[PDB]
Order: C-alpha cells, then sequence, then structure tokens
C-alpha cells in the first residue's frame, strides 16, 4: 500500500492527501536550473527514468524515500526462530566455484562489446555502424550447495542466496543491524530435496534476478555483466548467505501455465510466485538477542566467506 | 546572626541530621522541629553533638507552609528533573523558598525541611532559591562533587575511604585517587572518550544549567531572556565539542539514533551506587529496546509512539514556519525568535 502511496501510481488510495511525493521529487531535483520556465529550458537527467540512474543524486533521493519504508519495516515483529527454520532441512555449506580460481573467489574485470546504432542514426547514411562499449563484466560461477534433509519424505524449498560486504568502510565486521540493509540478492528458486543429503550445483547465468547477456548487447531483470560488485585488486570480503526456507508456507495458491519455473515475468504471470516479503528473510529488525549473521543463521542457512577480485584489464569478448 | 554563612551549614553532610552539627557549628532547633523518629531521644542528642561545638545556632520556630508536595518523594528514593512528577516536585519546594519573608525564615523553613526531605531534592530546590533571591547573592555554593560524591565517582571508593578515615588518624591520611576509563574495556572503542564524558566539570556545567534556566518554577526563575535557544545552543556546542573530541581519538562523527524503534547497539554500565538511594543507576545492555512506559510511582504512562507523534507535530510545526497555541492561534517561527 505504502509504495503506491510514494510512488504514487494510480493505485494510491489517496492521492490528494499523500501526493505523488516521488515522481515530483524526480521533477524537482531536475528544474533547478530553471524552475518558471522563464529560461525555456528542459530537465535535467533526473527527470527521465531513460536517463535519471546517471545522476549521484538519484541514490540519495531514493535512499531518502528508503528511509520511509524502512520506517513501516521496523514496526514489524522480528521473524521468530519458529519462523525461520525449516525443521528436519539443514544447510552444512555453500561454495563458489570459478574456472581456473581458488574456491569461494568471483573475478571481476572490463570488456569490451560492439553494438549497431545504424537503426537509430536517423539522416545518416544506411549501413552498419559499430559502437564499442567498456562495461564491467564477471568470469562464470557456480553454487555449490550441501542440504541434509532428515524427513523420509520429499521436501520443497525456495533457495534464497544473497550477498553482502564482510565489513563497513572502516574494515570492522559488519553488524545485522546494517548488514541486512547491505544484503543483494543474487539468486531465488526452487528445488526438490530427496530424503538425506542433497548436492545442488546453479550457475551463475540461472539467476532470476538476471536476464541474459544477449538480452543487453547484440521478463525484467538485472543486466548479466553486473551480477558481481567490482571488488578490489588486493581482494575484497564478501558473507555469503543462502536460506531454505519451507515452500509449504511460500507457496502461493494460484495454479498458472513444474513448479521449478521461477522465471517471473510481472505482464505474463498473474501473481508474484512466494508469498514472503520481498526481500525475506532481511526486512525485518533481528530478533531478541540477534547482533550480527552468525547469531542469526538457522540451520536451513549457511555463511562462506567470499574474495572478490578485481583484475584492471579489458578482454574482446569471447 | 551571619544566615547567609549559616545556611551554607545545610550542605553539609546532606544524610546526616541536621541535629549533628555542621563544621563547628550545631543548630539549636526547636522540639516540634525534630522529626517523630528522634524527637524521644531529644535529651542525649544535645549531649554529645549540641556540647562539642563552638558556635550554637539559635533558630527561631516559625509558622511553616505545606510541605507536603516536597515530602511527597521518599528518603531513599532518586530524584530526577527529567520525571514529570519530579520536576513539578521541586518547582514548589523552589516557591517556597524563594517566598519566605525573610532571610531568617529562610534558616528556620529550611532547618524544619532538611530532615524530612529528599537530600537530592533538597540540595537542587536550596540552591536554585538562593541563586534567585536578592537576599542570598554572592554566596558560594558547596559543588555538587564536595557534597554528593556518589553521583560522581567509582562506588569502589567509598569503603576504600571508610576504611583510611577509620583506621588512620587524619594527619596520616593519604589522598584516595579516583579512578579514570573505567567503566569500560579496549573492547568498546567509545571507552577512549571518558575524559569528556566522566569528567567532573562537564556533568557539572550539565547540572548548572538546569540550576540557572530550570524548567519549572516561579516566572522570575523560569522566564530568562531567549532561554529556549540557549537550551538549542548549548545542547549544540556540546555535540560539536564532543565531535571535536571523537575525530581526536579515530572515532566518527556521532550519529543520531536512526529511529526510536530500533536497538541501541553502545551499552553503558555507569558504575554508580546511590547512597541516598541505597540503589544503583542500572547500566544498559548492548543492542537494548526502547520500551513503552508504564512507570505507576513516576506518573509515567505514555507509549515510544506518543513520541513519535510529538516529534511528527514538531516537524510539521518547523515545515509550516508556525507553532499553533491551545487555542489555535499561530505564533511564527520568524528569524528572530523562531529557534528560541
Ligand atoms: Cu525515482
Ligand atoms: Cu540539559
Amino acid at each position: 500500500i505504502l509504495g503506491n502511496i510514494i510512488e504514487s501510481s494510480i493505485l494510491s488510495p489517496n492521492r490528494q492527501l499523500y501526493g505523488d511525493m516521488h515522481n515530483v521529487g524526480h521533477v524537482f531535483l531536475s528544474y533547478t536550473h530553471d524552475p518558471d520556465h522563464r529560461h525555456l529550458e528542459s530537465f535535467g537527467v533526473m527527470g527521465d527514468v531513460a536517463t535519471a540512474m546517471r545522476d549521484p543524486v538519484f541514490y540519495r533521493w531514493h535512499s531518502f524515500i528508503d528511509d520511509i519504508f524502512q520506517e513501516h519495516k521496523i514496526k514489524l515483529p522480528a521473524y521468530t526462530k519458529s519462523q525461520l527454520t525449516y525443521e528436519g532441512i539443514s544447510v552444512t555449506g555453500i561454495i563458489v566455484q570459478s574456472e581456473g580460481a581458488p574456491v569461494n573467489t568471483l573475478h571481476t574485470y572490463w570488456q569490451q562489446s560492439d553494438v549497431d546504432l545504424s537503426r537509430g542514426m536517423d539522416f545518416v547514411p544506411r549501413g552498419n555502424v559499430f559502437a564499442r562499449f567498456t562495461h564491467l563484466q564477471h568470469a562464470p560461477f557456480q553454487y555449490v550447495i550441501q542440504i541434509d534433509n532428515t524427513s523420509d519424505a520429499q521436501r520443497m524449498g525456495f533457495v534464497r542466496i544473497f550477498m553482502a560486504p564482510k565489513n563497513d568502510e572502516r574494515g570492522q565486521p559488519m553488524l545485522f543491524r546494517d548488514q541486512r540493509l547491505f544484503m543483494v540478492e543474487m539468486d531465488k528458486f526452487l528445488v526438490a530435496l530427496r530424503p538425506g543429503a542433497n548436492r545442488i550445483r546453479r550457475r551463475s547465468n540461472e539467476s532470476t534476478v538476471t536476464i541474459p547477456f544477449e538480452r543487453t548487447f547484440r521478463g525484467c531483470g538485472w543486466p548479466a555483466h553486473m551480477l558481481v560488485p567490482k571488488g578490489l585488486p588486493e581482494g575484497f570480503p564478501a558473507d555469503l548467505f543462502v536460506m531454505v526456507s519451507n515452500y509449504e508456507d511460500d507457496r502461493v495458491v494460484q495454479d498458472l501455465v513444474c513448479n521449478d519455473a521461477a522465471s517471473y515475468c510481472g505482464v505474463r504471470d498473474r501473481l508474484y510466485p512466494d508469498r514472503k516479503a520481498m526481500g525475506f528473510p532481511f526486512d525485518r529488525l533481528a530478533r531478541t538477542g540477534v547482533d550480527r549473521l552468525s547469531n542469526f543463521v538457522t540451520p536451513n542457512m549457511a555463511i562462506q566467506s567470499v574474495n572478490v577480485i578485481h583484475i584492471d584489464k579489458t578482454v574482446p569478448r569471447t | 546572626m551571619n544566615y547567609k554563612k549559616n545556611l551554607l551549614l545545610l550542605y553539609d553532610r546532606p544524610r546526616e541530621p541536621i541535629f549533628m552539627g555542621k563544621g563547628k557549628s550545631v543548630f539549636d532547633v526547636p522540639d516540634n522541629y525534630l522529626t517523630d523518629r528522634y524527637r524521644p531521644i531529644g535529651p542525649e542528642i544535645q549531649n554529645r553533638f549540641g556540647e562539642l561545638a563552638e558556635e550554637r545556632i539559635p533558630v527561631r520556630s516559625i509558622a511553616l507552609p505545606d510541605l507536603r508536595i516536597p515530602m511527597s518523594l521518599g528518603r531513599q528514593e532518586q530524584f530526577s528533573l527529567f520525571i514529570p512528577r519530579h520536576r513539578k516536585i521541586a518547582a514548589r519546594l523552589i516557591d517556597i523558598f524563594m517566598g519566605m519573608r525573610n532571610i531568617e525564615e529562610l534558616q528556620s523553613c529550611a532547618v524544619f525541611a532538611r530532615d524530612r526531605i529528599n537530600p537530592y531534592l533538597f540540595n537542587y530546590a536550596l540552591s536554585v532559591a538562593l541563586l534567585h533571591r536578592r537576599d542570598t547573592k554572592n554566596l558560594d555554593l558547596p559543588s555538587v562533587v564536595e557534597v554528593f560524591p556518589d553521583k560522581y565517582v567509582d562506588s569502589r571508593v567509598f569503603e576504600q575511604i571508610r576504611e583510611e578515615a577509620t583506621v588512620v588518624p587524619e594527619g596520616m591520611r593519604m589522598p584516595i585517587v579516583i579512578p579514570k576509563d573505567f567503566t569500560a574495556s579496549d573492547l568498546d572503542e567509545e571507552h577512549r572518550l571518558w575524559y569528556f564524558r566522566e569528567d567532573i566539570g562537564v556533568n557539572l556545567h550539565h547540572w548548572h544549567w538546569h540550576l540557572v534556566y530550570p524548567g519549572d518554577g516561579p516566572d522570575s526563575v523560569v522566564r530568562k531572556d531567549r532561554r529556549g535557544e540557549l537550551f538549542y545552543y548549548m545542547h549544540s556546542q556540546l555535540i560539536a565539542r564532543y565531535n571535536f573530541e571523537r575525530f581526536c581519538n579515530r572515532l566518527q562523527r556521532v550519529k543520531r539514533l536512526n529511529n526510536l524503534r530500533e536497538p541501541i547497539a553502545e551499552g553503558y554500565f555507569p558504575k554508580l551506587d546511590s547512597l541516598v538511594a541505597s540503589r544503583t543507576w542500572p547500566g544498559r545492555v548492548d543492542n537494548a529496546v526502547i520500551k513503552d512506559l508504564n512507570r505507576e510511582l513516576d506518573q509515567i504512562k505514555q507509549d515510544v509512539s506518543d513520541l513519535e507523534r510529538w516529534i511528527d507535530r514538531i516537524y510539521e510545526a518547523v515545515h509550516q514556519g508556525y507553532v499553533v497555541d491551545e487555542s489555535g492561534n499561530r505564533i511564527f517561527l520568524d528569524e528572530e525568535k523562531g529557534i528560541d
């Protein structure tokens, strides 16, 4: 409700009262040079969806907005130990494997990609016109996850993978009150867990967070080449978290067009396939006596140190 | 009959009945001036206390104001100006000492009041009075440290003193070293600021501020020019001065509380004990939650969302550029007076 009020979509219950806060702020921030249109100038980049993310103030404005949503979030009861454990299910391990690199290591670098700008060059002579763009990229990788079942029965579970920095700005281990807001969603997908031990392999280019590299460079999703943060040349430390939640509670009543098909497209699908709050389990304050991710974790969760390495070099795309 | 000098004696040893004699003097108090407890042993009292002293101070019996409100706070209870009930009690006792016609009647009224009132409250109210009456200016009040060390010192040093004073004849006694940087260890980076937070001078400064600009009392004492702005400015210079110290201890500028719902990370254990209340200032654990208040005795029934509400009201008033009176009339937060 709050998101519709703040954006001010049509669905806002009272647009007279709560206004059109997000859109109008954008417009305000884009018009400081000509607020009464006496200089006949258009809006800055913040006034355009296409271009707004270019401006540093985009993050400042949206952080201001986030504080409002956070103000709602902290009112909700912490998730209980009951609410987090999946009884019988226990995750013992998660590792990341890349090609040619040590275990628990992600790799980023720069890449050059060509794109045909010919369909967009009005009144220029026809023919291929290639623009070469430089952009971040990571080396492909796979998660390996070990889950021990313990039921005699098959169990269905949502695998929810996030990643965050280990340390704050000052190189000090982060605490849950801060870390939870720094958790970046990396993947969410359904699995079937046989009784006893299960070994799940999940490639990076399967992430439900992303969309193929083909769709950026010649069904909404984050661009595949920005899955992994830059990291550092000396190595940047992160915490990788995974939770296996109970799908029998997370299941959504709707049945539409193998449950394991998790590619969600807002136009295609009438309802969002996970009853949990988006961002679960990090969207609330910790239950009493949890101070850090180490104390938060239930058995169906697991944590791994991961080193994110940046190499300042450029590859032609393979 | 230097009443002024004699009033200073009322600060000596606040928990000792007044008949035990202060410095080299004793008061000769009327028998109806003693408490119910000690009236029966009146004869014995005169013997030791009364006789051993150089100066004996006659107290004239007078008709006394209604001291119920100030007596309503217990002698072994704790006293806070932040709690409304206690502010109201203090305001009244202040009015009473302000309103005595005569410096002689102040002496007589205070002598009566003293062993029937909470010592902390007595110190506060009497002090505010002496600082504001025409007939008690230029008077050298004892530092609150000197008369209530229990609010300023590691509770561990009291038995060290008790012993030294009891075993050793005075001419031979060694000064007691007051511990420093004693409230926390190296594992709490906040301990680095002991010399700011736990310095008797700065805590005295905070105390003195509430002596000159009390929040409830007679108009004459409350209504100083621009006191609303001094409130802002003082609390503001503290943060400026506190952050200066932080930058000198490899810390960040201080961060506001984000909100009133999320835990407070930095706990604190003061290591102080009150000899008036014989109860501690309980520390706060790390990562503690602000909780809805239902303190029947303190007369505080207030939810966190009641505090959220005031803050909201205040922000609306700042954005509007005016506050609304109890009648509904607008008072503008202009450039001259808005901050006040
Ligand atoms: Cu926006
Ligand atoms: Cu203050």
